[PDB]
RNA sequence: CGACUCUUAGCGGUGGAUCACUCGGCUCGUGCGUCGAUGAAGAACGCAGCUAGCUGCGAGAAUUAAUGUGAAUUGCAGGACACAUUGAUCAUCGACACUUCGAACGCACUUGCGGCCCCGGGUUCCUCCCGGGGCUACGCCUGUCUGAGCGUCGCU
RNA sequence: GGUGGAGCCGCCGCAGGUGCAGAUCUUGGUGGUAGUAGCAAAUAUUCAAACGAGAACUUUGAAGGCCGAAGUGGAGAAGGG
RNA sequence: UACCCACCCGACCCGUCUUGAAACACGGACCAAGGAGUCUAACACGUGCGCGAGUCGGGGGCUCGCACGAAAGCCGCCGUG
RNA sequence: UAAGGCUAAAUACCGGCACGAGACCGAUAGUCAACAAGUACCGUAAGGGAAAGUUGAAAAGAACUUUGAAGAGAGAGUUCA
RNA sequence: CGCGACCUCAGAUCAGACGUGGCGACCCGCUGAAUUUAAGCAUAUUAGUCAGCGGAGGAGAAGAAACUAACCAGGAUUCCCUCAGUAACGGCGAGUGAACAGGGAAGAGCCCAGCGCCGAAUCCCCGCCCCGCGGCGGGGCGCGGGACAUGUGGCGUACGGAA
């Protein structure tokens, strides 16, 4: 994900959980050069990312 | 370096004049700013002497201006309790009041 | 530097996006006088304002 | 001679009031006269040109007598495009050629709620002054 | 060796970015800016290089509040009122 | 289909917050379509929705501050957001009562000796 | 007529003079005389479907509502719209909104640490923990409260 | 005469920032020098193939070589971005 | 007369400071555009014009929103000076 | 008549908002800036600080054929040019 | 060895306000050179100027005589013409250098303290209602506070005033 630069890891987890009706194992943030904050969001083992990716339209 | 019979010519430009030179290109436009005020004041107090209140007859001080007569600053107090005009009232009927004139004659 | 502050990293983020060329359709707008970017930088010559 | 100070009459100042003029003003400037027939019926000399008015070209290389309909208005290029007013490019792909409204005559207005109150209040103003001088 | 040889051991920096100026002027050892003067409360303008003065005065920025103060006054400084509705 | 400020002005506070959250959702997937190719039709809606959100959020703040400045209408002590904001010089000016106030010695003088109207040389 | 060299002319380059233009200056007048702790000037960082710069703006971000205006916008798309519609666009601007620094204000400038209140999750105040809102700078005035003094006393 | 494509001069008066060869003058341009000085610090390259419009200079293979672990090797600081 | 060429006679490179410069004195490769006795005040004499024992001129005033005007005209102001 | 205090008007304005004008300059001139100019760029920093306007009326900005790896050409075409 | 007044003096994230910074052409306090001139120079001059510093306003400052004058006298301040490059200053050199009167623009005057008189006749902030509310005020009602007798309000201020 690209995520607003002011976001916490707790904040990112509570939003990804709020939108895509998902649940998060752990959140890994970085800040790309160009200053947009990437956020690799690891979904719980019971949840599949190749599926929720289709709902959000990415693939 | 003087040459052959001039004057002595102490001219005052040593200080710095170029900076504080006051040119008068306002001059003809100021003639007009005042003219409107002069008119706008007369139209504001419509029935009233446009020139202003009445000033007294007065003689000029020094012996060179002995024989002239001026319009003074205001009618004196001693003058007023002869004509029977209260000093605070005259200020309201266009009579300049000068509480500062020693009458000697 | 590889040990950067946050203010320093933001500064490079903005200077790194101003670098790209001009979009080619800009050259098509009505009242143009612009041909090439002329405000580009190259890390070997004209080091950053640092 | 102009008299009113608070108007400019300055060679470069109202050339600047032109090519920096906003689109809201540029409507009035892009106005074109009406044909003798309408100019009789409405008592309106001229009108801002509109998108789908009919028009005759009067000057220019291909002034003529054919009545085309306006297609668009390059208010940025400050010149209009007309119906069969067009040339052929190098690839055969035809383009319109701009025509200034001042060099064109309107032959059939495109009427509207907005345009009608304009034609009335233009005519009412024209005969108010003729009644004032009378 | 005072040149081309000493111009080599120049790694560390004296100045950095000032948080008030925006200029690369802040002295790290001295902890004052030196173009505006940072920890000092007043800006270091000078009557003494007018060319530097006109580089940053009112109008050279955005005036993103003052530019609408000139707008309100021109019209009357009214507030708390809305034009007549349709 | 523009969500005009006509229909929203007379509506419920909590109701707008749904339509706002509705657009807030749509804007999020149009940002997704911008990444995954999308269409030139979609990529225009991202400007429509961005504006149509402010069309709604405007009505919320307007109706709120038009309500909040009904509360303190009458009370002496009201917050800094609603006190009139003219100019630091202008709010510290005298009160419009405290420059037309006249010292009582002044009014007694303004009675006995008012300015006449009078013309002369007649 | 060998080549080279020189002078002149015809043409061709190189170069940008001259000339003609000019949304710019300079000068002189005129009217007004308008900042900021309800947070200025200035700075940073963001914001366009394709956008780097200038400009315009502030997470409601190439504008918001409103009022005039009345059919465009335009480099290309793309579009809503019904152009019998606040109605596209522009102008005005008086409703609303105002990222981070900055007199800048919880302490510090790393962008770090806190405290105090509240409201969500957590709790079922159980304290964290997580999220959200309001305060917490210096100086000084008037008043208010709590005080201190073998200061002056009074009553004891 | 020519090219050039939008303005211009004669006379009577008025006003100037009014006439250039030069100031190691200022700015811009261009020569002669001249296709000249030069492309010489650390021993070294060669064969075949590939790619290609085009190969002394790329790439692969083969051969000869040097740096020789106080390195021309493997990782960092500041600095660069 | 001006283009090229020919001949006879003449003929040293300009600017400058200098008693004296073709100088073994200095500036100058070449070509374009720019480039230096100005304005103000104060005297002095000469000259032109108005009036003349007087004569003004300023500041004011009276007449405009200037188009030409921020002009012109007028004022016991004109003599306070 | 001091040792205490208040006050409109004529008066000043190379900053600011909004205007008007000129015996002014006209792209090496006029402000440093007619243009993305206090920008590019230099300096650690205080500071320094440029160059650069004009196709045509309308892009009608050279389709197509051809030679060439391509840059460039030859024809053709657009144009009042 | 306590409780209570007052006087001093503290602490409040106490109720309510307000100050800082910017601009800086013009304006007001202070600070304050040296090039330069004098054919050297130190006094002088440049010059109460540049820079420095503080503070404002739409104008500022000044302003209602501890004035001018010597007259048959004028009458706040500011500006313009004038005085006049004059009185005076000065290695009396270089150079500096005002005012008064007169004409005009404008024209406006006023308050305190004190001395006294008046039952503090006064002011502030609270709480309820009436009107008004985008320059927060007026009207009334409250043993709701507090300031004030170490002095608030009315008359009164030298032109005279009170009685
Ligand atoms: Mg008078
Ligand atoms: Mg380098
Ligand atoms: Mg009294
Ligand atoms: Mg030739
Ligand atoms: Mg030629
Ligand atoms: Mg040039
Ligand atoms: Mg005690
Ligand atoms: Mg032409
Ligand atoms: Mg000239
Ligand atoms: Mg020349
Ligand atoms: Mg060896
Ligand atoms: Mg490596
Ligand atoms: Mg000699
Ligand atoms: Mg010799
Ligand atoms: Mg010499
Ligand atoms: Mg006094
Ligand atoms: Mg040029
Ligand atoms: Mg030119
Ligand atoms: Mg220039
Ligand atoms: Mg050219
Ligand atoms: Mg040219
Ligand atoms: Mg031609
Ligand atoms: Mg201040
Ligand atoms: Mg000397
Ligand atoms: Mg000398
Ligand atoms: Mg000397
Ligand atoms: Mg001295
Ligand atoms: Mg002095
Ligand atoms: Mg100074
Ligand atoms: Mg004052
Ligand atoms: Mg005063
Ligand atoms: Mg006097
Ligand atoms: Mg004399
Ligand atoms: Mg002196
Ligand atoms: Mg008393
Ligand atoms: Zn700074």
């Amino acid at each position: 994900f690209i995520v607003d630069v002011k976001a916490n890891k707790h904040q990112i987890k509570q939003a990804v959980k709020k939108l895509y009706d998902i649940d998060v194992a752990k959140v890994n943030t970085l800040i790309r050069p160009d200053g947009e904050k990437k956020a690799y969001v690891r979904l719980a083992p019971d949840y599949d990312a190749l599926d929720v990716a289709n709902k959000i339209g990415i693939i | 370096a003087p040459s052959r019979n001039g004057m002595i010519l102490k001219p005052h430009f040593h200080k710095d004049w170029q900076r504080r030179v006051a040119t008068w290109f306002n001059q003809p436009a100021r003639k007009i700013r005042r003219r409107k005020a002069r008119q706008a004041k007369a139209r504001r107090i419509a029935p009233r002497p446009a020139s202003g209140p009445l000033r007294p007859v007065v003689r000029c001080p020094t012996v060179r201006y002995h024989t002239k007569v001026r319009a003074g600053r205001g009618f004196s107090l001693e003058e007023l309790r002869v004509a029977g005009i209260h000093k605070k009232v005259a200020r309201t009927i266009g009579i300049s009041v000068d509480p500062r004139r020693r009458n000697k004659c | 530097s590889s040990h950067k502050t946050f203010r320093i990293k933001r500064f490079l983020a903005k200077k790194q996006k101003q670098n790209r060329p001009i979009p080619q359709w800009i050259r098509m707008k009505t009242g143009n006088k612009i041909r090439y970017n002329s405000k580009r930088r190259h890390w070997r010559r004209t080091k950053l304002g640092l | 001679m102009k008299f009113n100070p608070f108007v400019t009459s300055d060679r470069s100042k109202n050339r600047k009031r032109h090519f920096n003029a906003p689109s809201h003003i540029r409507r009035k400037i892009m106005s074109s006269p009406l044909s003798k027939e309408l100019r009789q019926k409405y008592n309106v000399r001229s009108m801002p040109i509109r998108k789908d008015d009919e028009v005759q070209v009067v000057r220019g290389h291909y002034k003529g007598q054919q009545i085309g309909k306006v297609v668009q208005v390059y208010r940025k290029k400050y010149v209009i495009y007309i119906e069969r007013v067009q040339r052929e490019k190098a690839n055969g792909t035809t383009v319109h050629v701009g025509i200034h409204p001042s060099k064109v005559v309107i032959t059939r207005l495109k009427l509207d709620k907005d345009r009608k109150k304009i034609l009335e209040r233009k005519a009412k103003s024209r005969q108010v002054g003729k009644e004032k001088g009378k | 060796t005072k040149g081309t040889s000493s111009f080599g051991k120049r790694r560390n920096k004296t100045h950095t970015l000032c948080r008030r100026c925006g200029s690369k002027a802040y002295h790290l050892q001295k902890s004052t800016c030196g173009k505006c003067g940072y920890p000092a409360k007043r800006k270091r303008k000078y009557n003494w290089s007018a060319k530097a003065k006109r580089r940053n005065t009112t109008g050279t920025g955005r005036m993103r509040h003052l530019k609408i103060v000139y707008r309100r006054f021109r019209h009357g400084f009214r507030e708390g009122i809305t034009p007549k509705p349709k | 289909a523009k969500i005009k400020a006509r229909d929203l002005r007379g509506k419920k506070k909590e109701e707008l917050l749904k339509q706002l959250e509705d657009l807030k959702v749509e804007l999020s997937q149009l940002r997704v379509a911008k990444v995954t190719g999308g269409a030139a039709s979609k990529l225009s809606k991202i400007r429509v929705v961005r504006k149509s959100i402010a069309r709604v959020l405007t009505v919320i703040n307007q109706t709120q501050k038009e309500n909040l400045r009904k509360f303190y209408k009458g009370k002496k002590y009201k917050p800094l957001d609603l006190r009139p904001k003219k100019t630091r010089a202008m709010r510290r000016r005298l009160n419009k009562h405290e420059e037309n106030l006249k010292t009582k010695k002044q009014q007694r003088k303004e009675r006995l000796y008012p300015l006449r109207k009078f013309a002369v040389k007649a």
